[PDB]
Order: structure tokens, then C-alpha cells, then sequence
């Protein structure tokens, strides 16, 4: 199976309209993922999940609840000292 | 096992170039062999001099490649180290007001944890959850004076205008100790009617 | 860059010699890929910090703040705010020439139309939701009641805005207008970008022109040395080409590494501003200007 792209000539993955969050980046916003049996697909990378905030000049939204999340953040500090 | 990739990538790239740097010893570089002694064993020196050049020139260059990589790569780590030392100072030791510098959400505290040739922070952050649609007003006319929230904002579940803090919902009856007066009504856009209760007035009547 | 081709064009004779320098050819690709990868990491860190794509409400009432300048233009085929078009015209053959010898320009993972959706989202949430969308679910708040906070941030009590709103509206709008001409009437504002693009296209030209240099060899055409010299001597000649060219890559590669490390630093500066300045409100004096 052959599918022409913006990035290049992509062989072996059936096209899909239906755009999902990116999985394996390729180029020009074409992200391939494995699932449907299953076959490698390729599709236009969808950016996030759409939202439209209901907005009006008198409308405010105050959170009444909270959560406390602990998020690991990882950094290099030193590298192996070689001479 | 992919969370530590940042560290894992650093360690690999170091061990990577070393392998490459070693494998460069086995390359001919145009010389007759990669064993420095074989050129000396087979050939009389007069000529073997020119051969060993191609080894040296090749290898000696191949170091500068490796060295330059390390310099460049260290300069990245040197930048990442400051980012840590910045977080360690601001995030761990203090409390950071920099949005999403300590990680998504309002930041409470951070816990450093060591990791090989690296560091790992546990950022304890405050993320709000459940919302309600409120009708709001920027100000409240009382007598024709305007009352603005001292801290937080006015909101109204139904008729009762509630002043409350911004990032958590704790409705409070509106009293002059919640609001400072400014100007008067005809200016502020969207000001609404209400009665701002007085702490003092009830205390009086006796 | 294709190391084997760029060095040895269409010649196994040269191609075999290259094997005697070992992993140079491969480690260059390993080098440039490291750059090429993180470029789409930079653009990833900067633009997409937001979980969802917000979009402006259908009707614009901000209290007098015209954002039609900066908001996506619904009538363009690629939706990009009126301003952004001023930019894409200023910034700018090299199209296939480089691509002759194995110098390839890979497409950036994110198309410009996507970049304009992020900068729509970030700008859509900033307007409607205040700064809270960076800390979690966006919270609709009246824009005029947003600016009451952002004054409290700088120490000006909010009663200034609720009274001066109309005035502040005009000062804002009339300020946005001049941003057009600031860009429209002068092409040097974008020099920072323009310098980056040039220096890249610069070294590529230089890298190409190095193909035409003798480097001590009898000619710069790899085949002429083969068609005008029995191989046994031509071996030594092609060395001076290879040694010259192969070096000339490491020069180019090292430049890119160094230059990318600058961009990598500039990218974080953006991602820092984007997070702190756009998504929040900055207390850092003259960090946001
Ligand atoms: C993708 O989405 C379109 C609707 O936008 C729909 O017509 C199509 O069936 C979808 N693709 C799939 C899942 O086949
Ligand atoms: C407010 O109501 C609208 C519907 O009018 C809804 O789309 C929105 O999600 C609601 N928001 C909150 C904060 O409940
Ligand atoms: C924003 O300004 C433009 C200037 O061309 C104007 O045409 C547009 O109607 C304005 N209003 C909005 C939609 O904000
Ligand atoms: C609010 O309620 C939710 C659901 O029960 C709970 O997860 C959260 O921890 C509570 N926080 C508060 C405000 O007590």
C-alpha cells in the first residue's frame, strides 16, 4: 500500500482521516501509530483535544475543589569525568 | 524505564563516543594497518614515517573530534546544571512564584532526590479541580459609592453577592471589611446593586 | 547531510576509501540527527505547553480591547492572525542545489498552520481564561476582571482599571496598531530571525562551495582524478579531496552543534517567557520587557 505525503513517499501504512494525538512523529504533522487485525496507520497529527471555553462578560468559574499532584522532574547534573 | 531517559541519554552518549573513540584505533586512515607496530615491523622507518602520519593525523584529529564533542556536550550539562541549581535554590529552598518553572500547577514545595549523574525533584503542586458557573460583577454599588473586593472577587450563586478568594471557593457575606470604597457608580462598567452589610451597625443598637 | 555521497559522488572508488576513515561518516549523521531531533523538541517545548486547543468565542466583547489584530484570521485559508502575515512576508536556488549533493532540508515536524493553532490556543486561553489555564482546567473569567488582577500583580489597585477602562482600551488598541507599522515599515526588527536563517543558508553555501576546491588534489571533480590518472596514484589524490571534504564536514557539523546550542539556549528563554510571561504574570523586572 502506498500513500503520498507532505514529508515523502510513505509505504505500508494505510491513511486515516481520523486524527488522534501524536504517537510517532514523522514530519509535516503526520504521526503514525500502530493500532487499527491491526496495521500501522498514518494520519494528520491532531493537536491536543479541542475545547471552546464558554465565555461571557459576566461569567466567572471558581474552583471549589483541589488536588495535590507530585510530579517527578529529572535533570542531568554532572557527566562522567574522563581524562 | 523511559522516565529516566534524560539521564540515560547522557550516560549513553558518553559511553557512545568512547566506543567510537576506541574503534577509531582500528581504522587504517589510509595507513597500511591500524596496528602501530606492524607499520614499524614490516617497513623500514624512512617510509614508515609517512605511514604513521596518516595514523597520527587520523587519530590526533579523532581526539579533537571527541574532545570538541565533550566540550559542547558539557556546555549543555553546564546549562542544565544551572537549571537544577536554580530550581534547587528557588524551588526546593524557597517557594517559586514562576509559573510552570517548578512544573505544572501552583507550586508548594519540592523534594530533591539524587540520581546517577543527575538529580530528580518531586514537585508538590496545587491543582484546582471542580468548577461552578458563577455570575460575577467587578463592583457593587451600595449607597452610590462603589465597593471593590479587597482580595479576590465578587460572585453571586443566586441573589446573595459573595466575595471570595480567587483560587478556591469559600463564599463569604460581603462586609466593608471585605471591600474598599472607590469613586462612585456611574463609571465602573457592569457594577451591580446590592447591600454591603456593616459589621459595626448591628453592634450599635444596644 | 549524506556523508558518503557528499564526500564521494557516484564513485565506489572514493566510497571504498571512505571506509578507511571508519565511523566519521556515521558519527556525523549521529551528530546532525541529535540537532534535527531536538529542533522539533524546542518547537515542542515552546509552543505546546497547553493540554487542549482552546478557541476564542464566536463574539468578541472584551470591554473595548480589539484583538482582531492578534487573533486568528477566519478568512485566511491558513488561519493566522493579521500580524503574523506581516512577519511571514519579511522573513524568507537553495531549494534543490543543496539537495543535489546530499544536503537535505527535512520538514519541521509541526507545520506552520499547526504552530498557528497553538499560538491561537495560548492566545485564546490567555484572553478568556486568564492565567489559570496553565495551572489546570481553564477558567472563564471576564477579561475586564482579568485585568483587575494583573494590576494587583504590579501593585496598582484594581480601582484604577474599573475607572480608567475606556481610556485603557484606547491606549491598548492604538498601541496594537503601531505594532503593525513597527513591523510593516522596517525590515530590521526581525533581524534575529533573519540572521538565523541566513547563517544556516550561509554555511550550506560555504559547505557546497567546498566541493569545488582542489584541496591540493589535481581537480575538484571526483571523476576527473579517476579518468585522468591510473588509480594507484589517484588514490593519494582522492585522499586530499576526502581529507579536505571530510574535514570540511566536521567544520560544518561543529558549527551547527555550536549554533544549535545557542538556539537551544534561546528556545528555553522563549519556553521560559511563554510559561511565565504569557501563561502567568511575571514579577521579574524587565524579563518581559
Ligand atoms: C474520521 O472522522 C470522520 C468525521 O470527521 C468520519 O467520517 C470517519 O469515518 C472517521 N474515520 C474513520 C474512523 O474511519
Ligand atoms: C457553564 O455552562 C456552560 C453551558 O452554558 C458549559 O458549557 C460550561 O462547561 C459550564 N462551565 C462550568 C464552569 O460549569
Ligand atoms: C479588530 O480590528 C479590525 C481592524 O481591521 C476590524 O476590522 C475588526 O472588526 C475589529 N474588531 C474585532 C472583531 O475585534
Ligand atoms: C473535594 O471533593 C473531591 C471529591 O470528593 C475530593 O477528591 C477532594 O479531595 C475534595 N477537596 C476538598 C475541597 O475538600
Amino acid at each position: 500500500n502506498v500513500f503520498q505525503t507532505r514529508a515523502g513517499c510513505l509505504i505500508g501504512a494505510e491513511h486515516v482521516n481520523n486524527s488522534y494525538e501524536c504517537d510517532i512523529p514523522i514530519g509535516a504533522g503526520i504521526c503514525a501509530s500502530y493500532q487499527t487485525s491491526q496495521s500501522i496507520i498514518a494520519y494528520t497529527m491532531s493537536l491536543g483535544a479541542e475545547n471552546s471555553v464558554a465565555y461571557s462578560n459576566n461569567s466567572i468559574a471558581i474552583p471549589t475543589n483541589f488536588t495535590i499532584s507530585v510530579t517527578t522532574e529529572i535533570l542531568p547534573v554532572s557527566m562522567t569525568k574522563t581524562s | 524505564a523511559s522516565a529516566l531517559g534524560k539521564l540515560q541519554d547522557v550516560v549513553n552518549q558518553n559511553a557512545q563516543a568512547l566506543n567510537t573513540l576506541v574503534k577509531q584505533l582500528s581504522s587504517n586512515f589510509g595507513a597500511i594497518s591500524s596496528v602501530l607496530n606492524d607499520i614499524l615491523s614490516r617497513l623500514d622507518k624512512v617510509e614508515a614515517e609517512v605511514q604513521i602520519d596518516r595514523l597520527i593525523t587520523g587519530r590526533l584529529q579523532s581526539l579533537q573530534t571527541y574532545v570538541t564533542q565533550q566540550l559542547i556536550r558539557a556546555a549543555e550539562i553546564r546549562a542544565s546544571a544551572n537549571l537544577a541549581a536554580t530550581k534547587m535554590s528557588e524551588c526546593v529552598l524557597g517557594q517559586s512564584k514562576r509559573v510552570d518553572f517548578c512544573g505544572k500547577g501552583y507550586h508548594l514545595m519540592s523534594f530533591p532526590q539524587s540520581a546517577p549523574h543527575g538529580v530528580v525533584f518531586l514537585h508538590v503542586t496545587y491543582v484546582p479541580a471542580q468548577e461552578k458557573n458563577f455570575t460575577t460583577a467587578p463592583a457593587i454599588c451600595h449607597d452610590g459609592k462603589a465597593h471593590f473586593p479587597r482580595e479576590g472577587v465578587f460572585v453571586s450563586n443566586g441573589t446573595h453577592w459573595f466575595v471570595t478568594q480567587r483560587n478556591f471557593y469559600e463564599p463569604q457575606i460581603i462586609t466593608t471589611d471585605n471591600t474598599f470604597v472607590s469613586g462612585n457608580c456611574d463609571v465602573v462598567i457592569g457594577i451591580v446593586n446590592n447591600t454591603v452589610y456593616d459589621p459595626l451597625q448591628p453592634e450599635l443598637d444596644s | 547531510v549524506d556523508c558518503t555521497m557528499y564526500i564521494c559522488g557516484d564513485s565506489t572508488e572514493c566510497s571504498n576509501l571512505l571506509l578507511q576513515y571508519g565511523s566519521f561518516c556515521t558519527q556525523l549523521n549521529r551528530a546532525l540527527t541529535g540537532i534535527a531531533v531536538e529542533q522539533d523538541k524546542n518547537t515542542q517545548e515552546v509552543f505546546a505547553q497547553v493540554k487542549q486547543i482552546y478557541k476564542t468565542p464566536p463574539i468578541k466583547d472584551f470591554g473595548g480591547f480589539n484583538f482582531s489584530q492578534i487573533l486568528p484570521d477566519p478568512s485566511k485559508p491558513s488561519k493566522r492572525s493579521f500580524i503574523e502575515d506581516l512577519l511571514f512576508n519579511k522573513v524568507t536556488d537553495l531549494i534543490c542545489a543543496q539537495k543535489f549533493n546530499g544536503l537535505t532540508v527535512l520538514p519541521p515536524l509541526l507545520t506552520d498552520e499547526m504552530i498557528a493553532q497553538y499560538t491561537s490556543a495560548l492566545l485564546a486561553g490567555t484572553i478568556t481564561s486568564g492565567w489559570t489555564f496553565g495551572a489546570g482546567a481553564a477558567l472563564q473569567i471576564p477579561f475586564a476582571m482579568q485585568m483587575a488582577y494583573r494590576f494587583n500583580g504590579i501593585g496598582v489597585t484594581q480601582n484604577v482599571l474599573y475607572e480608567n477602562q475606556k481610556l485603557i482600551a484606547n491606549q491598548f488598541n492604538s498601541a496594537i496598531g503601531k505594532i503593525q507599522d513597527s513591523l510593516s515599515s522596517t525590515a530590521s526588527a526581525l533581524g534575529k530571525l533573519q540572521d538565523v536563517v541566513n547563517q544556516n543558508a550561509q554555511a550550506l553555501n560555504t559547505l557546497v562551495k567546498q566541493l569545488s576546491s582542489n584541496f591540493g588534489a589535481i581537480s575538484s571533480v571526483l571523476n576527473d582524478i579517476l579518468s585522468r590518472l591510473d588509480k594507484v596514484e589517484a588514490e593519494v589524490q582522492i585522499d586530499r579531496l576526502i581529507t579536505g571534504r571530510l574535514q570540511s564536514l566536521q567544520t560544518y557539523v561543529t558549527q551547527q552543534l555550536i549554533r544549535a546550542a545557542e538556539i537551544r539556549a534561546s528556545a528555553n528563554l522563549a519556553a521560559t517567557k511563554m510559561s511565565e510571561c504569557v501563561l502567568g504574570q511575571s514579577k521579574r523586572v524587565d524579563f518581559c520587557g
